Formats: structure tokens, C-alpha cells, sequence
């Protein structure tokens, strides 16, 4: 008549204590951090970025991420993001997070057509809201030149009125390049600074090398189970076996294309796949007249 | 340094056949006492491999045919460098990888290479100092990008014991984005040139780069005492080794495997209508008749 | 969702993993914002009956 089965009874993944690490610390706790206008586009490649410690972490003035949700974040291995050290004033969240393109997010900065680059702000309360006086963090705004989205500051001479030569620190109508950001002692509370920098993913017309870490399971045996050790998915009842596997070689073969032993990638132990309750049921029954 | 000239003739080379070497474990998974076959760029059986004599300054410039197998004996750590890229010159950003006792570098930094600078150590120059000093491969290190730095290349000190010169076999295996490597260190005894038998090569890195590579150059790093300057290719010149090179075509395999999962025998089955039946029957003994 | 189902009786989620009430948290939004278009801006956000 038909064949019976046994779910299968837990779900195992296997990709565990490999280590991500991609230090995020010195990101964003740093002792000395550049300047607004020093906004060097730092690549953060070859790791695997973490967010549960990052979106999950309360005290921050400003996680957003408009161009692609927080919590997919880990699942996506994107190429590579791009960390830009940038420091806006507390106000000054409107020119960061692109959608109003105002005349001082095109000077000192460039916005990104989509929001790829995740604004992330931090209250270093201690270290930008301090008492020593503020003064050396400035910013580009006067230098008669209009930069491009993801490039520096491409302008480094002095600023000029227009038609009309000039050079020194005084001319006729000609200021100073730079721009002074306030950041004095009363810069504590309503608008206090927050230190910036984006993680703008990268497509993958490259190969990848940064994802995410999503979650391990525990050792289980003689049960019926999701199977996935590394992208070989479809349930079974794993037995301790014996065979060898060099270290290069992780999966088991048979000769009729089936994988029927495995390696463990949390350490080095050989397994094996087994059908868990397959097979076919019969009902023997005389003439139903006679008996039932 | 940028430019000098050869100390040699005009390329008299040699095209000795090992008649079967070139086989690195394709896949990832695990097999026994299988005969599994594949599609996949191999090194043909009875191909003739160019011969490098190292005493004569022969490391030329070489083209990327689908990977490229290379081999060298020495009872020594004469060839160290692997560079190699699009066109080998600084704009495009090509890809370097050396050796060295205490790490392996990769990098991508635009060099122009210099015409392949030599590397050495200075004989001597204290009693228990021994260091390469002749680092002279760096062009013009700017604008970077990429930097990289990979497990150091230590196996190369047993198997070689007794002037054995543990032949060393290198496939320089492109996926169109990823890269991998193979190695296998065996000790041998033959100084004629090529061994027979087989071989058992497995995977080292298969970390991405994503740069397409049609040329190759190693650095054969002659340098047999400091006190000749020469002309900074002459004097440098001499060495008691002889590398080869191979190139992989698309070929059609026959690996059988063993109960500790180790290739023994393979069969190139458009080698000889022989081996074709072999792979069409699949096996290594053909019964007697005749076969479509 | 299903198919043909019209759920408007919504409540502030949880979004940082952080049980909240009332109108505001951390994390925590009403996600029934309006996309509040004008007639000045062309194709691209025009309302379609």
C-alpha cells in the first residue's frame, strides 16, 4: 500500500570555529580618530564581519540602514565594505544617510546613490565630548570645486573669490579652505558629535570574502536530523565510522554518486549517512467476506 | 637592475616526458576503490615539458595555458617566485607570490618587476646569520590596494636528505576567479630528469583573487656569492638544479582510488584508443574482443 | 503572509530583540508609514488606482 517514514527529529548545521574575527573595536572605540575631511576609504576585506554585536548594541545614537535591512546583513557575503573616518557634529545627521543632498554634504563629503554605505553613529561621549577643546577638527567647504561620490577631496588649493587672482592667507574676498567645526565644551548635550563610518557592500563582480556568522549546533548521533555539514542538506541518522580522510578531503563518495560519510568541521571525525526509516508496508488480509 | 642582459646561448632547451605525472586530486570529496572519471584540464601523459637549467639564467616570461603545472628537484631553496598576472607591468596589477623561510606574501602592488631581479643569500656574513640581502624584486611599491599574507613555506627541509632533491610539483589551477594550488614532496633519486610513476597532489590555498592572469614568471633567484657585483645578472648565474614546466589541455581522466583514498593509477583516456577502451569500459583491465 | 489577507489590527514590533510597549522604544517603530506623494513630483511616485 504505501511505504512508512520517520521525521527527522532535530536540525544540525555545521560551519562552526572557524573564528570571523574583523575587529570592529578600533572601528569604533578609537583613541585618536581622523578627521571629518581625512575620510579615507578603508576596505575591510578577508574576514567575516559581525552584526548581532553591532545592530543588537543599545547606547547608539544612530544605526540605520535604509538601503538593505540590519538583520539580513550576516546571511549576505557580500565582496568587501568600505569604512570611511568621518565625524559629523550631533546635527549634522542630514547631510550623512543619503536622500537631501544639501550643499555641505557636497563639499566635505559625497553621498552614495543608494544607501549602501550603513550610517553607524556612536556616543563617544568621553573622548568627542571632552574638555580639551575641540578646535582641530575641520572641514572642506570653501575651495571652489565640486567632488564625485566615493573619491576624496580632489581640490587642495587655496580658496579663491572667482576671476580674481589671489594667494596667502588674506586676498580680496579669498577665505580659508578650511571650515571650523565648533566641538567646544558646550557641544555635550542636544547636538553632541557622534563618530560616523559606513559599511557600503560591494557586488560581487569579484569573488567574495566577507559574510557574516549566523549559528552552530551541538554533536548528535543515532537520531534523525537535518544533515547540512556545509551545504549538504537532506536528513539522516549519523554513525560513528572509521574511514580515512586526508585532510584535504572532507565528503565521502559512493560508487552510485551518494555521500555516505562525512567530516565534521568542528573537528577532524569521520561520520556516516544512513536512510533513517525508508521501507514499504504490506497488508496481508484474507477475502474481506471472510474475515476483515 | 631594471636592465642588463643573459649569460646563456640562444634557448637550447630540452623536452624530456615523464609518461605519467600531473594528477592533483580534482575534487573535494572522499572516495575508495572507486574509478571515478572527470572532465578537467590535466597534463597529458608523454607531453614534452621544456626544460630550465638554473646555471644558465633560464626564466623567461611564460604564458598562462590554462593553468600551468611546474615542477622542480634541487637540493636547495633555489626557486622561490611566482609572478604572474595579465601583462606583468604596474598598471594592471599584477599578482606576486614568493617564498621565504620565515613567511609566503601575496601581494597585488603595481610593479613593473624589473626584469625579474634575483634572490640570495649572502654567504657568511656572520656565523650564525643566514638572510636574503639581494631583495631587489620590489618596483616602485604604490597604490597597492591588496595586501596579503599566507602560511610559511616550511615543508621544504625533510625528504631531501642525502642529496634525494625532493622533486616538488606546483599546478597553478584558475576556477575564472578563484585560485588553487597543489604540492607534493617525495623523495626521489633520478637525476636524468623526470620520474615515473604518479602522483598524489593535493590542495593548498583556494582563496580568490579575481584578476584574470595570462602570462607567468618565476624568479629562479641565482646568486652564488656577494663579492662579484657583474653586471647584476652575470656571476649570478650558476646553480645545480633544472625546473620544468607544464601546461593543461582539457583532458578526460581514469583515477582509481585506494582504501586509503589515494589515487594510484590514472588513465588518459585520449592518450591511445588503448586507454579509450579503458575509459569506455570502465576499468583497468580490458577482456579480450571488440569494443564500439 | 497568506494570500488575501488584510491584517490592519498591528502592534509595535520587535525588532532589536527587545520587549517594549506603549509608543516608542528602542528598536521598536509602528511600521504603517504613509507614503504621503503630492502632484508636483511626475512618474516614478504617481498614484495608481
Amino acid at each position: 500500500t504505501s511505504n512508512f517514514r520517520v521525521q527527522p527529529t532535530e536540525s544540525i548545521v555545521r560551519f562552526p570555529n572557524i573564528t570571523n574575527l574583523c575587529p570592529f573595536g578600533e572601528v569604533f572605540n578609537a583613541t585618536r580618530f581622523a578627521s571629518v575631511y581625512a575620510w579615507n576609504r578603508k576596505r575591510i576585506s578577508n574576514c567575516v564581519a559581525d552584526y548581532s554585536v553591532l545592530y543588537n548594541s543599545a547606547s547608539f545614537s544612530t544605526f540605520k540602514c535604509y538601503g538593505v535591512s540590519p538583520t539580513k546583513l550576516n546571511d549576505l557575503c557580500f565582496t568587501n565594505v568600505y569604512a570611511d573616518s568621518f565625524v559629523i557634529r550631533g546635527d549634522e545627521v542630514r547631510q550623512i544617510a543619503p536622500g537631501q543632498t544639501g550643499n555641505i554634504a557636497d563639499y566635505n563629503y559625497k553621498l552614495p546613490d543608494d544607501f549602501t554605505g550603513c550610517v553607524i553613529a556612536w556616543n563617544s561621549n568621553n573622548l568627542d565630548s571632552k574638555v580639551g577643546g575641540n578646535y582641530n577638527y575641520l572641514y572642506r567647504l570653501f575651495r571652489k570645486s565640486n567632488l564625485k561620490p566615493f573619491e576624496r577631496d580632489i581640490s587642495t588649493e587655496i580658496y579663491q573669490a572667482g576671476s580674481t587672482p589671489c594667494n596667502g592667507v588674506k586676498g580680496f574676498n579669498c577665505y580659508f579652505p578650511l571650515q571650523s567645526y565648533g566641538f567646544q565644551p558646550t557641544y555635550g548635550v542636544g547636538y553632541q558629535p557622534y563618530r560616523v563610518v559606513v559599511l557600503s557592500f560591494e557586488l560581487l563582480h569579484a569573488p567574495a570574502t566577507v559574510c557574516g556568522p549566523k549559528k552552530s549546533t551541538n554533536l548528535v548521533k543515532n537520531k534523525c536530523v537535518n544533515f547540512n555539514f556545509n551545504g549538504l542538506t537532506g536528513t539522516g541518522v549519523l554513525t560513528e565510522s572509521n574511514k580515512k580522510f586526508l585532510p584535504f578531503q572532507q565528503f565521502g563518495r559512493d560508487i552510485a554518486d551518494t555521500t555516505d560519510a562525512v567530516r565534521d568541521p568542528q573537528t577532524l571525525e569521520i561520520l556516516d549517512i544512513t536512510p533513517c526509516s525508508f521501507g514499504g508496508v504490506s497488508v496481508i488480509t484474507p477475502g474481506t467476506n471472510t474475515s476483515n | 637592475q631594471c636592465v642588463n642582459f643573459t649569460t646563456r646561448t640562444q634557448l637550447p632547451p630540452a623536452y624530456t616526458n615523464s609518461f605519467t605525472r600531473g594528477v592533483y586530486y580534482p575534487d573535494k570529496v572522499f572516495r575508495s576503490s572507486v574509478l571515478h572519471s572527470t572532465q578537467d584540464l590535466f597534463l597529458p601523459f608523454f607531453s614534452n615539458v621544456t626544460w630550465f637549467h638554473a646555471k644558465r639564467f633560464a626564466n623567461p616570461v611564460l604564458p598562462f595555458n590554462d593553468g600551468v603545472y611546474f615542477a622542480s628537484t634541487e637540493k636547495s631553496n633555489i626557486i622561490r617566485g611566482w609572478i604572474f598576472g595579465t601583462t606583468l607591468d604596474s598598471k594592471t596589477q599584477s599578482l606576486l607570490i614568493v617564498n621565504n623561510a620565515t613567511n609566503v606574501v601575496i601581494k597585488v602592488c603595481e610593479f613593473q618587476f624589473c626584469n625579474d631581479p634575483f634572490l640570495g643569500v649572502y654567504y657568511h656574513k656572520n656565523n650564525k646569520s643566514w638572510m636574503e640581502s639581494e631583495f631587489r624584486v620590489y618596483s616602485s611599491a604604490n597604490n597597492c590596494t591588496f595586501e596579503y599574507v599566507s602560511q610559511p613555506f616550511l615543508m621544504d627541509l625533510e625528504g631531501k636528505q642525502g642529496n634525494f632533491k625532493n622533486l616538488r610539483e606546483f599546478v597553478f589551477k584558475n576556477i575564472d576567479g578563484y585560485f588553487k594550488i597543489y604540492s607534493k614532496h617525495t623523495p626521489i633519486n633520478l637525476v636524468r630528469g623526470l620520474p615515473q610513476g604518479f602522483s598524489a597532489l593535493e590542495p593548498l590555498v583556494d582563496l580568490p583573487i579575481g584578476i584574470n592572469i595570462t602570462r607567468f614568471q618565476t624568479l629562479l633567484a641565482l646568486h652564488r656569492s656577494y663579492l662579484t657585483p657583474g653586471d647584476s645578472s652575470s656571476g649570478w648565474t650558476a646553480g645545480a638544479a633544472a625546473y620544468y614546466v607544464g601546461y593543461l589541455q582539457p583532458r578526460t581522466f581514469l583515477l582509481k582510488y585506494n582504501e586509503n583514498g589515494t589515487i594510484t593509477d590514472a588513465v588518459d583516456c585520449a592518450l591511445d584508443p588503448l586507454s579509450e577502451t579503458k575509459c569506455t569500459l570502465k576499468s583497468f583491465t580490458v577482456e579480450k574482443g571488440i569494443y564500439q
